[PDB]
C-alpha cells in the first residue's frame, strides 16, 4: 500500500501547481494512506500466526509477533504525527505555514515509514546495511527540508556526517563477520554462534547505538535536536529510536544464546554513563528542546536497561515502555506546538531571537501557562508527571516494568543507578512545572492583550470562537487521558504483552 | 600454483583505511586469536588420548 | 619488491601535510588508484574496472565539481618522518602467524563445461536470486533524485 | 557470643579453600601504568601535531583544549590508575576475594595519589574529600557485584532449582540452610536461635 | 593497471618537488625491502614484541606448547 | 600506533575533507569484502560488494547536495 | 487458533483475484469510494483553509479513488488470500480447489500449470513471492508463476471425501501428468 | 544546619552544579570534536574487559 | 559575538591618537577633537579613517559634521561592532 501510492504522490505531486492549500489537501493524503496500510497490515497480520516467525522474500526479511507489533506501533504513531501538518495545530496563518510550504515533506515521511517497518525485519546482512541507508537517508532529507533556514541545513551537514560514520561501522561490522564465516543470512551464522567473534555484533550494535544518540555518542542528538524546527525535532527525535531499538532487541536476543559475560560489561558501562549524562546534562540548561532532548537520551537508557537483561520480562517491559513512551512524546511536543499562541510581544532586554521554526525555545517561554489555558496546562503536567514515574501514570509502571526485568537478571548495580538518576532527572521536570503555575496568583491580576493570539480579527463577538484547532486538541485530550487513567486497562494491556513472543514458545 | 593469501597492501598500510572498529580488534586484541588457537592446540591434544 | 609499498609511503606523507582542499582531492584520487591496481592483480579484476566506472567517473568529477564552488583560500619534517617510521613497523593487520606466513593451493575441477564470466553469476543471482535487493536499491536512487532537488533548488 | 547484626550482602560466588590462586600484582599494575602512559602520551603528542595543522581556526584549538591534559596529569593518572591497580590486587591476594571493603580502601588511596599530582593547587582537605568520595563510588560498585550479578543473580539461581518456582510446603523442614533466593514456609528453630539470638523473646523472655 | 603508468611520473615529481623528503621515504622503503630479501630478521622481530606484550599467541608459545603436549605424551607410553 | 588516533592528523581541516575520509573508510570495507568473496570463491560476498558500491555512492551525492545548499545559503543575499 | 484446510501456501496472484467472494468485492467497492469519503469527511472535521466547508478541488477527488482503488484492492487481497492459508473460513473454497485440482489430473494436466521457468527459476520464484502478502501492506509483491512449491501433498486429492463421488472423476497415478517433478526426470536426473 | 545541610540541598547544589558547568561545554557543534570520542569508543572494544574500572576511574578524573 | 567593551576601545584609541600630532597627551573621554587636538578638516579626517583601519568600524556621512568629542567614537564602536563572517571551513569542524 505505501508503494503503490507513495509513486502516485510523488508523479501528482510536481503535476498541480505549487499552493498552500493544494499541499495542504495532498497531506492528507498521506494521512489516508497511512491509514490504509494499518488496516492491510492488521487484516492480515496476527498475533497468533506470526508467533513461530514467518521467512519472506528468499528469506532476507523474517516477521515474528515481537516485530510485528512495533511495525503497528510505527504507523500508529505517524498517523498522529501526519495530523500536525495534515491539520492545523495553532489558526495563525504566520506559524502555520511554515508546514505547508515544502510539498515532498509528506513524500519524505512516506519514504521513512517504509524504511522504519523493514528495518526490525532484516534477516540479512546484505539486507541490513540497504535497509538501515534507506531509513538513514530519509532522516538527513527530512532535516534539510526547510532549505532557506540555517540552522535546519546545519543540522542536517551535522546529522549527515556522524551517520555516516555509524553506518561504516555497521558496513564494517557486517564485512568482518562474513570474512569469518562466509556466510549472509543471519539464521545462517546462527548455526555458528559459537564460533564467530561475537565482538563483532558488538561493533555492530555500536554502530547502532551512535544512530539512537547514546552516550558517549550523546553529543551530536543534543545539538541536531535543539536546532532543527519543533516541527522537525518531533520526528526525528522519536522515530529512529522505534525501528532502531527492536533491531538491537532482536540482536540482542542472538547474542545471549553464548552469554557473554565481556559483552555485557562493555554495554552496562554504556548505560551507566548514559544515565549519568542524561540526568546531569539538563540540570543547567535553558532550552525546552534541549531540556527534552536530555529526557531522550535518559529514556533511551532505561529502555537499554531492559533490552541488555532480555528474559522473558524484559519482552514484557520493552514493549509496555516503548509505547507508552512513545504517546507521551507525541502528546509534549503536540502541545509545545499548540502553546506557541500565547507569546507576549515586545512594544528592549538581551535582544533574545525568536523564529518562526521554533516560537517556543526557552524554558520561561512556557510561564502563567496555568492562567492562560489551565486544562492545557494540566495536560503538560499529566505528561511531564508520567516522565517522572508518579504513580499510577503509564510512566511508572514503565520504570516499575525494567526494575523487574533488570533486577532479575542481576543488574543491582545499574538498577540503584537508574533509580537515582530519575530522582536527579525530576529536578529539570520540575522546573517545567514551576514555570508553568508557581506564579499564578502573584499574577492573577494581570492586564495583558499583548499575546500572539490576539492579533485574529473578532469575527462576531457573539458566536464561540474555540482558540484551538478541533483536530490538534482532540489528540492532546484522548493522549493526556489515556496516561492518567491507565490504571483501569493496566492488568489487561499487560496480558497483552505476555503473549507477544520472541522465539519464547515454551 | 601455491600462493598466499593475505589482504591488498592498501587495505594494510593506508593511514586511514586500516582504521575500523573491527580492524583494530584483529590488530591489537587478542581475543579472536586465543579461541581460535584452542582449535590448533586440540589437533595436537587429540592424537594420542 | 612490492613497489605498492613505496606508492602508500607516499600517499601516507602527503595526507599529514595537506593544507588545502586541493591536496584532499588528491588524496581521494590517490588512495584509488593504489585500490584499483592492486585488485586488477591479485583478488578481482571486474571490480577493478567497476571502481574506475563509478568511482572515479561518476564521484570524484563531482567532488572537483562542487569544490569549485566552495572556497580557494590560502611540527617540521622530522616529526613527520618519525610518525610514518614508527607507523611503518607493523603492518600485519591479522595476528594469525599460521594463516599468513603459510601458503595453499586449490585443486581445478572440470566439471563446469558452462563457464562463464563472474559478472553472469552476479547477474543470475542478483536479478533472480536477490530480487529484492535490486528493487529496493532502485527505491533508494528514487529516493535520492527526490531528495537532492528539494535540498538545492530554492523555490 | 558476638553481636547479631544484620548482614545487608548480596551472594557472591564463594572461593573455598584451596581455590583462589593469586594474582601476580606487580606484573598486574605495571601492564596498567605501562599502557596507560603509552595512551595519553601518545595522545598527548598527535594532538600537538594537529594545533600545527590549523590553528588560525578556533574550532580546532577549542576543541583540542578540553582533551588537552597538563603535564602533571600525564603522570597523575598513570600513577593513579597504576597504583589503583596494585593496590586493588594487593589487598585481595590477603581477604582471599575482592570486597568493597578493599575497593573501597584502593579506591580512595590511588585517587589521593593522583590528585596530589594535578591537584596540588587546591586545599589539601579537599583533595581527601575527592579521594573520599570517589572511594564511595567504586565502594558501591563493589558492593553491588560489578556490572552484574553473573551466577549468584535469581535467573542463574532460578534455573538451577534454587528459587521458589514449585511453590512452597511447611512439612519439609530443612535443617541446611536455605539459599539466598530460596523461601521457606517454616525454618528449624535453631536456626533462628543462631541468627536472632536468645533473650527478648526467643526461647526465654 | 593505472598506477603502473603513472608510477614513472610520480616518483619523478616526488623527488624534483621535495628532494629531502624524498630521499627518506624512498630510502626507507628500500631498508625493509632490502630487510625482507636478506632475512635481517629486523621486521620480524618487532612483529614477535607486539604479540608477546599484547597477549597474542606468539610463535615461540605455539612451539613451546607442543613441547609440553608432546613430552606430555611420549611419557604416557611410558 | 593508530591506538594513538593517528589518522585524525590525515584529515583535512574542511567539511569536504570530513566527507573524503568517510568514502576512503567505507572503501575500505568493499576490498576487503572482495578480498574475502574471491578466496572463497562466492559470488554473494561479490553482490554485497557490488551493492556496497552503488549505496555508498548515493550518500556521497547526499552529501555534497546538503554541503552546496549549505555553502549557498552563506552566500545567498542575493540583493542584485 | 482458528486453522483450516490449508488450500494453498503460496496462491497464485490469478487465483486469489478468482475466489473473491461477494463480500470481496464489496471491500474493494468501499475502499475506493471510502477514499474520496475519507476527504471529505476530513473537511467535515476540520476545513483546510477559513472556518466553513468547502469541498476539496475536483482534481484530488481523482488521485484519492486512484489511492483508494489500489488500496481497496489489497484488503480485497489480502481477505481471500488468508483462505488459502488456512487462517480464515474456506469450506467454500476447499470445494471449489479439489474440483479444480481433480479436473486438472483427470485431464492429465498439471494442477500448477505450464511455465516458462526453469526448475531453478520456479524455485527461486517460490522464495520470492511466498508470504509475501505479510508485507503487502508496506509494499506489493505476487506470486504470478506457475512453480510447484506450494507446499501440499497432492494425495490429498486422490481420496473422494462427502459429496464428490457425483463429480464422476477418473484420476492416473502422479508419474503420468505433464508438468510435475515426479513425471519429468525420465532420462537424465540433472535436466527435466 | 550544618552537616545534614552539606548532605543535602545546599550541598548537592554545589556539586550539580560543578557537573552541569563541564557537561553544557561538551555540547557545541563541532565535526571534528564528535568524531575523536566516536574513534575513542573504539578502544572499548579493543580493551580486555578486566580494565572497564580503571576507565571508569579516568573518566571521573577529567571531570575535575 | 562582539568581544570590545568600553575600556578596551578607550585603551587602543590612544595608541592610534599617540601617533598623530596632538597638543596633549593627555586623551579620556571627555577630551574634545577640534578643539582640545587643534584638528582642522584634514587632520581630523586621517585620525577617523585610522581608528576605521583599526576598530573595523565604518563611519557615515550622516556623522560626518557631528563628530565633536573623543568619548563619542568610543562609545560608537560597541554600537557598531561585529564579527566578520567566517567561511564553512572555520565555523563548523
Ligand atoms: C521497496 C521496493 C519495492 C519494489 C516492488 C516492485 C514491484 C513488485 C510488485 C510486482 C511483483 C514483481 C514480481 C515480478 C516477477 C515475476 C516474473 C515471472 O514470474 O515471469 C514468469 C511469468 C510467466 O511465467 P508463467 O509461470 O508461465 O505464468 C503464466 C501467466 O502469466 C500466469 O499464470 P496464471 O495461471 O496465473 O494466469 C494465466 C492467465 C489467467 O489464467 C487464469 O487462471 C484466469 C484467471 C481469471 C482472471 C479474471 C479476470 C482478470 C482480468 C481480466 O493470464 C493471466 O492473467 C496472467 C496473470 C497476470 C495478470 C496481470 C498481473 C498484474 C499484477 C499486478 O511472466 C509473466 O508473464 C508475468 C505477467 C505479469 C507481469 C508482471 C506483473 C508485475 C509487474
Ligand atoms: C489510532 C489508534 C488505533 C489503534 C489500533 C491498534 C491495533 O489495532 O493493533 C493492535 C495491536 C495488537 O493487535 P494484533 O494482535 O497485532 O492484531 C489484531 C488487531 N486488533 O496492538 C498494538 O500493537 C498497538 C500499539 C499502539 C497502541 C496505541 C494505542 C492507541 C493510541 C491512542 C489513539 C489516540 C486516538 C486519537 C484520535 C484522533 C482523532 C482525530
Ligand atoms: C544523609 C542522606 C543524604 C543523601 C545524599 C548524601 C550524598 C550527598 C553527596 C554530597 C557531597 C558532595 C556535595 C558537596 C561538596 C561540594 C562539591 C563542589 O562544590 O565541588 C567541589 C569541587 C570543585 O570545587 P569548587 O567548584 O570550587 O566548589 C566549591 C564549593 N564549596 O568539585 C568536585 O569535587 C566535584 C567532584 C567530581 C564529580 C564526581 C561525580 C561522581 C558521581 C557523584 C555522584 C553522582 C551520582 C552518580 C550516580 C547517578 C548518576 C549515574
Ligand atoms: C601521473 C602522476 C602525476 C603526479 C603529479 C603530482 C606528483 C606529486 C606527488 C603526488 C602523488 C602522491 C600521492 C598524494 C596525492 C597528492 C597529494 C599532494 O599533496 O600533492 C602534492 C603536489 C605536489 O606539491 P608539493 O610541493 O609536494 O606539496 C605542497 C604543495 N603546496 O601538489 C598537488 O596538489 C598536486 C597537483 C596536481 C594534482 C593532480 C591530481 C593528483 C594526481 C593524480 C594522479 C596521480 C595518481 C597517484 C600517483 C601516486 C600514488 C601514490
Ligand atoms: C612495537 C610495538 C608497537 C605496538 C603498537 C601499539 C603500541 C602500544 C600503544 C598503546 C597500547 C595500549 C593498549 C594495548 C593493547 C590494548 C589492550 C590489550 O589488548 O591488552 C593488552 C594489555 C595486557 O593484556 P593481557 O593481560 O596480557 O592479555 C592476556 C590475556 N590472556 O592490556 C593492558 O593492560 C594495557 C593497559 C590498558 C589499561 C590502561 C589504559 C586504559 C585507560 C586509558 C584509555 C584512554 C581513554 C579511552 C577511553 C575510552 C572511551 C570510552
Ligand atoms: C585525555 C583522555 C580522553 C578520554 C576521553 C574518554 C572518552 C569518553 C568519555 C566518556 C564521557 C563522554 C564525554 C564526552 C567526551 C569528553 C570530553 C573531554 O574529555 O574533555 C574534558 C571535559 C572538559 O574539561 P574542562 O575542565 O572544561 O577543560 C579543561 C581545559 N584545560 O571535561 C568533561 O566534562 C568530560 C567528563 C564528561 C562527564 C563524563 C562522566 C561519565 C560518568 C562518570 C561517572 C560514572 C557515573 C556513575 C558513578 C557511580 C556508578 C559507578
Ligand atoms: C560520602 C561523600 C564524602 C564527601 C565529603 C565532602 C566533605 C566536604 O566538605 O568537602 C569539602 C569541600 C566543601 O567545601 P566547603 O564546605 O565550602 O569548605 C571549605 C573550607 N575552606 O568540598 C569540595 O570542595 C571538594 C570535595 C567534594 C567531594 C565531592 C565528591 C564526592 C563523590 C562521591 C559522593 C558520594
Ligand atoms: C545498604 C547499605 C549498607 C550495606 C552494607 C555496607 O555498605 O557494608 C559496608 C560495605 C561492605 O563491606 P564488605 O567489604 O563487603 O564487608 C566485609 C565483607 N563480608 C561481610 C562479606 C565478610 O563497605 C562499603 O564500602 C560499601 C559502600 C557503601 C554502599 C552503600 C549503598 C547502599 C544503597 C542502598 C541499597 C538498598
Ligand atoms: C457514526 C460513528 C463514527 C463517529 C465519528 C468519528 C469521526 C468524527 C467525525 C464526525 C464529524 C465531525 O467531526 O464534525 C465536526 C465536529 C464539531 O467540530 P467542533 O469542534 O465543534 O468545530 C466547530 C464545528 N461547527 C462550526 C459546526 C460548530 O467535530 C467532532 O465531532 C469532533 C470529534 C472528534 C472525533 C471523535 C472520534 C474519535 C475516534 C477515536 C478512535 C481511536
Ligand atoms: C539515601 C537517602 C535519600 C534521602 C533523599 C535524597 C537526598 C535529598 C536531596 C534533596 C535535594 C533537593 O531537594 O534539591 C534542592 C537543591 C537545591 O535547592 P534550591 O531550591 O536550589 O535551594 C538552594 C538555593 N541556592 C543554592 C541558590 C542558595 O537542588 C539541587 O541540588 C538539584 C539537584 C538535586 C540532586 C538530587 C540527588 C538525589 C540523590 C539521592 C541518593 C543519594
Ligand atoms: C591611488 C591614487 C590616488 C590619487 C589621488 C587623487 C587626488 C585627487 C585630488 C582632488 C583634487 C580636486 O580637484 C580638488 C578637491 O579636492 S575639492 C576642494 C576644493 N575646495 C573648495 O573649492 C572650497 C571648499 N574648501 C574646503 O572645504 C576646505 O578647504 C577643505 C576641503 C580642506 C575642508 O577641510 P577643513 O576646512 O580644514
Amino acid at each position: 500500500m505505501l508503494f503503490t501510492s507513495l509513486l502516485l504522490i510523488i508523479v501528482y505531486g510536481s503535476l498541480v501547481n505549487k499552493s498552500h492549500l493544494l499541499t495542504k489537501l495532498i497531506n492528507r493524503l498521506g494521512l489516508i494512506i497511512i491509514i490504509y496500510t494499518l488496516l492491510i497490515h492488521l487484516n492480515i497480520n496476527t498475533l497468533e500466526n506470526l508467533s513461530i516467525g514467518i521467512n519472506m522474500f528468499n528469506n532476507l526479511l523474517l516477521i515474528n509477533s515481537f516485530n510485528n507489533t512495533i511495525i503497528e506501533l510505527i504507523l500508529i504513531i505517524c498517523i498522529l504525527y501526519v495530523l500536525l501538518i495534515s491539520f492545523n495545530i495553532t489558526g495563525l496563518s504566520i506559524i502555520d505555514n511554515l508546514n505547508y510550504s515544502k510539498r515532498t515533506f509528506i513524500v519524505i515521511v512516506l519514504f521513512n515509514i517504509i524504511g522504519l517497518t523493514l528495518l526490525p525485519l532484516v534477516n540479512d546482512i546484505m539486507i541490513l546495511f540497504i535497509i538501515i541507508e534507506l531509513q538513514s537517508y530519509s532522516l538527513y532529507l527530512l532535516t534539510a527540508i526547510f532549505n532557506e533556514s540555517h540552522n535546519s541545513t546545519k543540522s542536517a551537514l551535522y546529522y549527515f556526517i556522524v551517520g555516516s560514520i555509524a553506518s561504516f561501522i555497521i558496513l564494517d561490522a557486517t564485512v568482518s563477520i562474513y570474512d569469518d564465516l562466509g556466510l549472509t543470512n543471519i539464521q545462517y551464522i546462527l548455526m555458528y554462534i559459537d564460533k564467530l567473534e561475537i565482538f563483532d555484533l558488538l561493533c555492530l550494535l555500536f554502530g547502532l547505538f551512535i544512530k539512537i544518540g547514546l552516550a558517549p555518542f550523546y553529543s551530536y542528538s543534543i545539538t541536531i535536536y535543539s536546532l532543527s524546527p519543533t516541527i522537525i525535532t518531533n520526528y526525528i527525535s522519536l522515530m529512529p529510536k522505534l525501528s532502531i531499538l527492536t533491531l538491537i532487541y532482536i540482536i540482542m536476543h542472538y547474542i545471549n544464546i553464548v552469554n557473554n559475560t565481556d559483552l555485557n560489561y562493555v554495554i552496562s558501562f554504556l548505560i551507566l554513563i548514559s544515565m549519568f549524562i542524561g540526568s546531569f546534562g539538563g540540570l543547567n540548561v535553558i532550552r525546552i528542546k534541549t531540556l527534552l532532548a536530555y529526557s531522550s537520551l535518559l529514556n533511551v537508557s532505561y529502555m537499554l536497561l531492559a533490552i541488555l537483561s532480555n528474559s522473558n520480562e524484559s519482552i514484557i517491559a520493552y514493549i509496555y515502555y516503548i509505547i507508552q513512551y512513545s504517546l507521551t512524546h507525541i502528546n509534549i511536543f503536540s502541545i509545545i506546538l499548540v502553546i506557541s499562541i500565547y507569546l507576549p510581544i515586545m512594544n528592549n532586554m538581551l535582544n533574545v531571537m525568536i523564529t518562526k521554526y521554533s516560537p517556543i525555545e526557552y524554558i520561561n517561554q512556557l510561564k502563567n501557562l496555568f492562567i492562560n489555558n489551565i486544562f492545557i496546562a494540566i495536560a503538560l503536567c499529566i505528561s511531564i508527571f508520567s516522565l517522572i514515574g508518579i504513580p499510577p501514570l503509564t510512566g511508572f509502571y514503565g520504570k516499575y516494568l525494567v526494575l523487574i526485568s533488570g533486577l532479575n537478571n542481576g543488574y543491582v548495580l545499574l538498577s540503584i543507578v537508574l533509580i537515582i538518576a530519575s530522582s536527579i532527572s525530576t529536578v529539570y521536570y520540575a522546573t517545567i512545572l514551576k514555570v508553568l503555575s508557581f506564579d499564578t496568583l502573584s499574577f492573577k491580576d494581570i492586564i495583558s492583550n499583548n499575546l500572539i493570539i490576539n492579533t485574529s480579527p473578532e469575527n462576531n463577538n457573539n458566536e464561540i470562537k474555540p482558540e484551538i484547532s478541533n483536530v490538534i486538541s482532540y489528540v492532546i485530550s484522548s493522549l493526556t487521558l489515556i496516561i492518567l487513567l491507565i490504571i483501569i486497562q493496566y492488568e489487561n494491556i499487560v496480558k497483552g504483552a505476555y503473549l507477544v513472543l520472541l522465539y519464547n514458545w515454551v | 600454483p601455491y600462493s598466499n593469501t593475505r589482504r591488498p597492501w592498501v587495505l594494510r598500510r593506508h593511514i586511514i583505511m586500516k582504521n575500523s572498529p573491527t580492524k583494530w580488534a584483529r590488530k591489537y586484541s587478542s581475543r579472536r586469536d586465543e579461541r581460535e588457537q584452542e582449535i590448533k592446540d586440540d589437533y595436537i591434544r587429540g592424537m594420542g588420548e | 619488491m612490492n613497489l605498492e609499498i613505496l606508492d602508500l609511503s607516499i600517499l601516507g606523507f602527503y595526507s599529514l601535510i595537506s593544507s588545502n582542499s586541493f591536496e584532499s582531492i588528491a588524496i581521494l584520487v590517490a588512495t584509488i588508484m593504489p585500490v584499483i591496481t592492486e585488485l586488477w592483480y591479485n583478488y578481482s579484476q571486474l571490480f577493478a574496472l567497476l571502481y574506475t566506472l563509478i568511482y572515479v567517473g561518476a564521484v570524484v568529477i563531482l567532488f572537483v565539481f562542487i569544490l569549485s564552488v566552495i572556497n580557494e583560500k590560502e611540527s617540521g619534517l622530522f616529526i613527520l618522518i618519525l610518525v610514518l617510521l614508527l607507523d611503518d613497523l607493523d603492518d600485519n593487520e591479522s595476528n594469525d602467524n599460521d594463516y599468513n606466513n603459510v601458503y595453499i593451493t586449490d585443486y581445478a575441477d572440470w566439471f563446469n563445461n558452462y563457464n562463464e564470466s563472474d559478472l553472469s553469476v552476479i547477474g543470475n543471482l542478483l536479478f533472480t536470486e536477490y530480487a529484492l535487493l535490486l528493487l529496493i536499491i532502485s527505491f533508494i536512487l528514487l529516493m535520492s533524485i527526490i531528495g537532492l532537488i528539494l535540498i538545492v533548488k530554492k523555490d | 557470643e558476638q553481636f547479631h547484626l544484620p548482614q545487608p550482602f548480596w551472594p557472591t560466588t564463594k572461593t573455598k579453600e584451596g581455590e583462589y590462586v593469586p594474582k601476580d600484582s606487580i606484573r598486574e599494575a605495571s601492564k596498567v601504568f605501562i599502557g596507560s602512559g603509552v595512551l595519553l602520551g601518545g595522545m598527548h603528542f598527535r594532538r600537538l601535531m594537529q594545533y600545527k595543522k590549523g590553528s588560525a581556526r578556533p574550532g580546532l584549538a577549542k576543541y583540542l583544549n578540553l582533551f588537552s591534559l597538563s603535564k602533571s596529569q600525564l603522570i597523575g593518572f598513570p600513577v593513579a590508575l597504576g597504583a589503583f591497580s596494585f593496590l586493588s590486587h594487593s589487598f585481595a591476594n590477603l581477604q582471599e576475594g575482592q570486597t568493597a571493603t578493599g575497593e573501597f580502601a584502593a579506591s580512595s588511596i590511588a585517587s589521593l595519589i593522583g590528585l596530589s599530582i594535578f591537584r596540588t593547587k587546591k586545599p589539601l582537605s579537599s583533595n581527601v574529600a575527592i579521594a573520599v568520595g570517589m572511594g564511595s563510588l567504586f565502594g558501591f560498585l563493589t558492593w553491588a557485584g560489578n556490572f552484574n550479578l553473573g551466577d549468584n543473580s535469581y535467573r542463574a539461581a532460578l534455573e538451577a532449582g534454587n528459587g521458589n518456582e514449585g511453590g512452597f510446603d511447611n512439612k519439609v523442614i530443612k535443617t541446611e540452610r536455605q539459599g539466598f533466593w530460596e523461601g521457606v514456609y517454616r525454618r528449624p528453630l535453631s536456626q533462628t536461635v543462631e541468627d536472632l539470638g536468645e533473650g527478648r523473646g526467643i526461647i526465654t523472655q | 593497471p593505472y598506477l603502473v603508468a603513472f608510477r614513472p611520473a610520480v616518483l619523478v615529481f616526488f623527488f624534483i618537488r621535495q628532494p629531502i623528503g624524498a630521499g627518506l621515504l624512498a630510502g626507507g622503503f628500500l631498508f625493509w625491502q632490502a630487510d625482507r630479501h636478506f632475512n635481517f630478521g629486523i621486521r620480524d622481530n618487532i612483529h614477535n614484541f607486539k604479540q608477546t606484550i599484547l597477549g597474542f599467541p606468539t610463535q615461540a608459545s605455539k612451539w613451546e606448547t607442543f613441547k609440553q603436549v608432546d613430552a606430555q605424551k611420549r611419557a604416557q607410553l611410558v | 600506533m593508530d591506538l594513538i588516533l593517528l589518522m585524525l592528523v590525515a584529515v583535512g581541516l574542511n567539511i569536504i575533507d570530513i566527507y573524503i575520509m568517510i568514502e576512503i573508510l567505507i572503501m575500505g570495507c568493499t576490498v576487503n569484502t572482495i578480498y574475502s568473496a574471491s578466496l572463497d570463491n562466492d559470488m554473494i560476498g561479490l553482490i554485497y560488494s557490488l551493492i556496497q558500491i552503488i549505496i555508498a555512492g548515493v550518500e556521497s551525492a547526499i552529501g555534497l547536495s546538503i554541503l552546496v545548499n549549505y555553502n549557498r545559503i552563506r552566500n545567498s543575499e542575493e540583493i542584485e | 487458533m482458528e486453522t483450516y484446510e490449508l488450500i494453498d501456501s503460496d496462491p497464485k496472484f490469478s487465483r486469489v483475484v478468482r475466489y473473491f467472494r461477494p463480500s470481496d468485492y464489496l471491500t474493494w467497492a468501499l475502499g475506493t469510494i471510502g477514499a474520496p469519503g475519507l476527504m471529505v469527511l476530513f473537511e467535515k472535521i476540520e476545513p483546510a483553509k477559513g472556518n466553513t466547508f468547502k469541498m476539496p478541488p475536483p482534481s484530488i477527488m481523482r488521485i484519492a479513488t486512484t489511492i483508494g482503488f489500489f488500496g481497496g484492492f489489497y484488503y480485497a487481497y489480502t481477505s481471500s488470500t488468508k483462505r488459502f492459508w488456512g487462517y480464515s473460513e474456506n469450506a467454500k473454497e476447499v470445494a471449489k480447489d479439489r474440483y479444480e485440482v481433480k479436473k486438472a489430473l483427470s485431464e492429465k494436466k498439471s494442477p500448477y500449470g505450464s511455465s516458462l521457468l526453469n526448475p531453478y527459476q520456479q524455485d527461486m520464484s517460490a522464495r520470492n513471492s511466498t508470504n509475501s502478502q505479510l508485507l503487502l501492506a508496506i509494499f506489493p509483491w505476487f506470486n504470478v508463476a506457475n512453480h510447484q512449491s506450494h507446499g501440499i501433498d497432492l494425495r490429498k486429492y486422490y481420496e473422494v471425501r462427502d459429496g464428490e463421488e457425483n463429480w464422476n472423476f477418473t484420476l492416473p497415478p502422479l508419474d503420468q501428468v505433464k508438468d510435475l517433478d515426479v513425471a519429468q526426470y525420465k532420462e537424465y536426473s540433472n535436466y527435466p | 544546619r550544618g552537616i545534614l545541610q552539606l548532605f543535602g540541598p545546599l550541598g548537592l547544589w554545589k556539586l550539580s552544579t560543578f557537573i552541569s558547568s563541564k557537561l553544557n561545554k561538551l555540547v557545541f557543534l563541532n565535526i571534528g570534536f564528535i568524531l575523536e570520542i566516536i574513534v575513542l569508543s573504539w578502544l572499548l572494544i579493543v580493551f580486555k574487559v578486566s580494565l572497564l574500572k580503571y576507565i571508569l576511574l579516568l573518566i571521573i578524573f577529567i571531570i575535575l | 559575538a562582539s568581544t570590545l567593551t568600553k575600556e578596551d576601545v578607550l585603551t587602543r584609541s590612544v595608541s592610534v591618537l599617540r601617533g598623530f600630532e596632538v597638543k596633549t597627551k593627555d586623551i579620556d573621554l571627555q577630551t574634545t577633537f577640534v578643539q582640545d587636538l587643534g584638528m582642522d578638516s584634514l587632520d581630523l579626517n586621517d585620525a577617523l579613517v585610522a581608528l576605521e583601519e583599526e576598530f573595523d568600524v565604518v563611519f557615515d556621512d550622516k556623522t560626518a559634521n557631528e563628530i565633536k568629542t573623543v568619548g563619542e567614537v568610543v562609545d560608537f564602536v560597541l554600537a557598531n561592532y561585529l564579527p566578520t563572517e567566517q567561511s564553512i571551513n572555520h565555523t563548523i569542524r
